[PDB]
């Protein structure tokens, strides 16, 4: 309890020196991923029954 | 289920 | 001295809270306010996999998207053929108190573990014809809560002694120990490139780790109760987290905060399982109200229910090609949805 | 893993003889077993089959009625009771194991042989070539042809390749028309069309000289091809 | 199942389902009992017959053609809430209390176990061990040391009967019974006391299964 | 309306509608619940679902009984129809009575020998027990076809004079009074098991706290053991003394026993359709599993 409490500030200083992008950009990137991979999602838009392996 | 006829006894005296 | 340094830790936490405050330009809800909804997702049960006697605690798909392992507390580990409902193998376990199971991405190995504090590795391609134990990894002090293969020689295990561990299956010893959670680690999820992994614990905390380094890179704190379920987004830049306060949340690793919150006022019971569809547009979540809900992952609408189970939905999974969803449950049946 | 057979010798025609096959080193109760015989200069010829638990038995139509297959799971042995021995039953009998689930490798271990010497709707597999003069380092292509399409509606093409070296039992190379077996090198390769199949060896070595067979496993009885011999 | 290999694969699947049922029949004729004592009480010592199988420890014995399985989880020092649903389907809970510092800890444990949301309908066998050591230290150390609201004459006949009331006042559910038995810890009688109490659970389980109360 | 006075037929048709929409409610509900929830498919619910079939078929034959009760005259509906309604109802009472004897044997072994291995009738052979019960139900009600049938008055025009009665060959031969003596062992033989086995079950359960709230739970148990014994006596003693006075009414020169058969077989009418309604209640009202299954089925709790 004498040094692990001082090792706590070392990890807390190491995760403060990171580069955060803006939250508008990361919301726009997850939006851009789902639009590009939309047509190959068999649960979002289902396949016909000829290509469905479970029917 | 569980009756006699409405005209029961008069025909039995005739039989 | 110990009071003064944690006094400095109290302001050092204030810096990272302000950096999260500074990066908050606009909500994900108002960015995705104009895109079209997914509609209404109706899925039907294709298969029902019968043959477990006790209740089912874990299932994992194979990477070939056809075989799947399920674990149960009758003491058997069963590999299924999902197309034909055939039982390929049935592995009798030593300890029947099993809480997790994994498939190797090669397909040659299957792991399992639970209340015996041991991750046992089973060899499936034996040359003697029977499935046998190749190694049982014994170094954890609490129950095994999750295990995931990196390849056929490395496995990451979560445990209830507040510690995740990286093993070497050839030599049977820990390679890297991941400490820092204060509560029991209840789940973990690997990144698609398998260089990072997230782990959620009972102290309502999620932690982003580094596999070859061994350090904690980020800590995400939004939940109010115990985290039971975690899953990475398909591109590896976000993850979803389900907890006992009946809430899912989407965090992202680059902006270092939460993005959206998936909750309903009719929903009062905790999430047991989460997974993502192949594009990451749907988020399937298993609940204690005996059914699964499909969430629009980008707009937080609830689009669809998977209600077919007589008991609590304990496990859940989506194939790699994205065709089927398998949900196991405490009523001892797995189903497959499409 | 080994299979050893015993009980072969000079027999008068019309009599009887029992063949035993004792297994060692594998879980014998979960494998189905076959008998396959080889005439003194001809090719391979399937005889009988018993499944795991003896719940399914098939025979060749040549021997149907007069041969009986049986297995002893407590003692780990296999039996072929042979009655009414004709002079066409002089052969060398092989004990073959095979296990069936999704993705398995049937016909993958063969016994050593017993020399039985008797005194004096099917699918036809065609290897029209029978001899090729071969030099090491070169590229070989062995072609087999079937009278029925071996491709099934599930997606599998049940065609297997075996190699018999001079003085040894056969050995599985390719299973289900493309899958390289465990223990064989990567220079073997298999391609198919449903009716015509090819086995390509990339560079020859000295450990590849022998007789190559194609088998079908689409329906019973299982019919081998004639032998395609490779020589120096 | 049309192919020759799809037929033999389905024959293997049916052989697995038969062996799965033959195991479910052999295991359903078993009584599973969860040992939940506090710290070191008497839990690891009440197991008269030792046939074992740090994790979870299972000891088993047979008594009058009935096969008992006892699951100690004392070595599981984790959060109890997470693995407690694994034992939702046990017949009874066997709770051991040492009557000789750990008293109010054992009560607060018993309050958590008896009022658990998985352990409604699950009855409890409450053993109270070491009454041969409780009998003389009550002459030196009265029950007002730990239970200050005790208003009795400090007699072993009713100090032991007052402590038993403190445990049974935590029940707060009519669907479960608390059986109770003061073990002397030198007794070859705990196999029968469990056996008599498990029979009363099975009868009352059968009255519930036959729609008859 | 020569049979009973004019308002008295109206009061039975009112109270049999109320036994109709309640009798088919609790009987449909037992077959729906055991079918959907696989956890409720015990052995006891498999006996109760086939007993819910008999109390469903008995209530389907109840429209025909009221048109016979309000009009015993003419009966021009079907010369072969009234053989069937009398066959289907009377075969169903055999099954109902013998199911109540089947539940009394199985809840004897569940309680009086609770650790028993059950070697004779396993759960797999319970399904075969239900087929033996419906075999004896259909063969012992078999002689209804020889016995009863539409009958017209000798020498009259039968367009307004037929009667679905036991025909003259059956009252002449004595084949009817044989039938009552064979229908009576469906009352005497279950009451020699219901009153013997349930008085032995209460001998064990009252031995409990001799051997507070544990007393209260075995006091509501024998309260339910006394209801299902007395409700078998209440419904089936007007029945079998009802059809005994029917058979003796054709004995020569008897009128004092004839009119008693008019009224004993009317108070046997309502109690027979009351017992078909309350048999879903008495076996499924103290079960905790069944009540949460109905609310999970209905969607409202
Ligand atoms: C001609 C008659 C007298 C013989 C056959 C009818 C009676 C006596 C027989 C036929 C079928 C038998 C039943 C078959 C099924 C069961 C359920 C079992 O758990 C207890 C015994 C019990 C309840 C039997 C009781 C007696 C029984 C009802
Ligand atoms: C022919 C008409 C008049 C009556 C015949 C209906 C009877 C014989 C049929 C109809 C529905 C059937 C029941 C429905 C299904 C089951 C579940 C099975 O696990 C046990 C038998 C049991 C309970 C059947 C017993 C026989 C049964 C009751």
């Amino acid at each position: 309890s004498i040094a692990q409490a001082r090792k706590l500030v070392e990890q807390l200083k190491m995760e403060a020196n990171i580069d955060r992008i803006k939250v508008s950009k990361a919301a726009a990137d997850l939006m851009a991923y789902c639009e590009a991979h939309a047509k190959e999602d068999p649960l979002l838009t289902p396949v016909p029954a000829s290509e469905n392996p479970f029917r | 289920g569980s009756f006699l006829s409405p005209e029961h006894q008069r025909v039995q005296q005739r039989k | 001295e110990l009071d003064q340094l944690r006094q400095e830790a109290e302001q050092l936490k204030n810096q990272i809270r302000d950096a999260r405050k500074a990066c908050a330009d606009a909500t994900l809800s108002q960015i995705t306010n104009n895109i079209d909804p997914v509609g209404r997702i109706q899925m039907r049960t294709r298969r029902t996999l019968r043959g477990h006697l006790a209740k089912i605690y874990a299932m994992h798909w194979g990477t070939d998207s056809r075989l799947l392992v399920s674990a149960s507390q009758d003491g058997k580990l069963i590999i299924w053929d999902s197309y034909t409902t055939n039982k390929v193998h049935a592995i009798p376990l030593r300890s029947s108190w099993v809480m997790t199971c994994a498939y190797a991405p090669s397909g040659n190995y299957v792991a399992c573990g639970g209340l015996d504090n041991i991750c046992s590795i089973y060899n499936l391609k034996t040359r003697e014809g029977n499935v046998r134990v190749s190694r049982e990894l014994a170094g954890h002090t609490g129950y095994l809560s999750c295990c995931r293969f990196l390849d056929d020689n490395q496995i990451v295990t979560s445990s209830g002694d507040t510690t995740c561990a990286l093993w070497d299956i050839e030599t049977g010893q820990q390679t890297t120990t991941f400490t820092g959670h204060t509560g029991d680690v209840m789940s973990l999820s690997l990144a698609p490139d398998t260089r990072l992994f997230v782990s959620g614990a009972c102290d309502a905390s999620a932690k982003l780790w580094d596999v070859r380094e061994g350090m904690c890179r980020q800590t995400f704190t939004g939940h109010e109760s115990d985290i039971n379920a975690i899953c990475f987004f398909p591109n590896g830049n976000a993850f979803a987290t389900g907890s006992d306060d009946a809430t899912c949340r989407l965090f992202d690793l680059r902006a270092d905060q939460e993005l959206m919150t998936y909750s309903h006022d009719n929903i009062i019971c905790g999430i047991t399982s989460v997974s993502f569809s192949k594009s990451g547009r749907l988020l399937l979540a298993g609940y204690d109200d005996f059914n699964c809900n499909v969430w629009d992952a980008l707009k937080a609408d609830r689009a669809g229910v998977l209600a077919g189970h007589d008991n609590r939905v304990s496990c859940l999974g989506v194939t790699d090609d994205g065709m089927a969803v398998a949900t196991g449950s405490w009523d001892s049946f797995l189903k497959i949805w499409n | 893993v080994q299979l050893v057979e015993s009980g072969g010798g000079l027999v008068q025609p019309g009599g009887s003889r029992k063949l035993s096959c004792s297994a060692s080193g594998f879980a014998f109760s979960s494998f189905g077993m076959h008998w396959v015989r080889q005439a003194p200069e001809k090719g391979l010829e399937w005889v009988a089959y018993i499944s795991s638990g003896s719940g399914t038995i098939y025979y060749a139509d040549t021997v149907k009625g007069r041969f009986t297959i049986s297995r002893d799971d407590p003692k780990n042995t296999l039996f072929l009771q042979m009655t009414s021995l004709r002079s066409e039953d002089t052969a060398m009998y092989y004990c073959v194991r095979s296990i069936y689930y999704y993705g398995s490798s049937p016909f993958d271990f063969w016994g050593q042989g017993t020399t039985l010497t008797v005194s004096s709707s099917d699918i036809v597999m065609t290897q029209a070539t029978s001899s090729v003069p071969v030099t090491p380092g070169e590229s070989v292509s062995i072609s087999c042809r079937s009278s029925k399409s071996l491709l099934h509606s599930n997606g599998n093409t049940y065609l297997y390749w075996f190699l018999q070296r001079p003085g040894q039992s056969p050995q599985l190379l390719i299973y289900r028309m493309s899958n390289l077996a465990s223990g064989v090198p990567d220079r073997f390769s298999g391609s198919g069309s449903g009716t015509a199949f090819t086995l390509t060896i990339s560079r020859l070595e000295a450990e590849d000289v022998g007789v190559y067979y194609c088998m079908q496993h689409l329906e019973y009885p299982l019919t081998f091809g004639a032998g395609t011999k490779l020589e120096l | 199942t049309l192919s020759a290999e799809e037929r033999a694969a389905l024959e293997r699947s049916k052989a697995i389902e038969k062996n799965l049922k033959e195991d479910g029949i052999s295991a359903a004729k078993d009584v599973k009992l969860l040992l939940l004592g506090a710290d070191n009480s008497g839990k690891s010592t009440i197991v008269k017959q030792m046939k074992i199988i740090t994790g979870i420890v299972e000891t088993h014995f047979t008594f009058k053609n009935l096969h008992f399985r006892l699951f100690d989880v004392g070595g599981q020092r984790s959060e109890r809430k997470k693995w407690i649903h694994c034992f939702e389907d046990v017949t009874a809970i066997i709770f051991c209390v040492d009557l000789s510092n750990r008293m109010h800890e054992s009560l607060m444990l018993f309050d958590s176990i008896c009022n658990n949301k998985f352990f409604i309908d699950t009855s409890i066998i409450l053993f109270l061990n070491k009454k041969d050591l409780f009998g003389e230290k009550i002459k030196k150390s009265p029950l007002t040391i730990c239970f200050p609201e005790y208003t009795g004459p400090n007699t072993y006949e009713d100090a032991a009967a007052y402590i038993q009331a403190q445990f049974e006042s935590k029940n707060r559910s009519p669907n479960k019974e608390i059986y109770c038995h003061m073990t002397c810890a030198t007794d070859t009688n705990n196999a029968q006391v469990i056996f008599d109490a498990v029979t009363d659970i099975i009868i009352a389980n059968n009255l519930r299964g036959c729609g008859l109360y | 309306l020569q049979l009973f006075p004019a308002p008295l037929l109206a009061g039975v048709t009112a109270t049999c509608v109320a036994l109709f929409v309640v009798g088919i409610a609790g009987n449909l509900l037992t077959m729906l619940v055991v079918s959907r929830f696989r956890e409720l498919r015990t052995t006891t619910n498999l006996y109760l679902s086939s007993m819910a079939f008999s109390d469903l078929l008995i209530f389907l034959c109840m429209p025909l009984d009221l048109v016979r009760l309000w009009q015993y005259r003419p009966w021009n509906f079907g010369d072969l129809l009234c053989k069937l309604f009398q066959f289907v109802s009377e075969s169903c009472t055999y099954a109902t009575v013998l199911t109540i004897t089947a539940l009394s044997v199985e809840r004897y072994f569940a309680i009086c020998f609770p650790l028993r291995a059950k070697v004779v009738v396993t759960k797999g052979r319970v399904k075969l027990v239900i087929f033996v019960i419906w075999a004896v139900a259909f063969c012992s009600a078999g002689p209804i076809f020889v016995l009863v049938g539409v009958e017209h008055e000798n020498g009259t025009d039968p367009w307004d004079t037929n009667e679905c009665r036991p025909t003259e060959f059956a009252v002449r031969s004595g084949l009817l009074t044989v039938m009552v003596w064979v229908s009576s062992i469906f009352f005497f033989l279950p009451v020699f098991c219901l009153t013997v086995l349930y008085s032995l079950i209460g001998r064990k359960l009252w031995r409990r706290r001799r051997g507070s709230l544990r007393d209260q739970n075995h006091k509501q148990t024998v309260k339910m053991l006394a209801v299902v014994v007395f409700a078998f006596i209440l419904c089936w003693l007007p029945f079998h003394v009802g059809r005994y006075l029917f058979s003796k009414s054709f004995e020569p020169g008897s009128l004092e026993i004839a009119q008693i058969s008019q009224y004993c077989n009317l108070v046997s009418f309502v109690l027979f359709y009351l017992s078909a309604a309350i048999n879903p209640i008495l076996y499924n009202i103290m079960s905790k599993k069944y009540r949460v299954a109905v609310f999970r089925l209905l969607g409202f709790e």
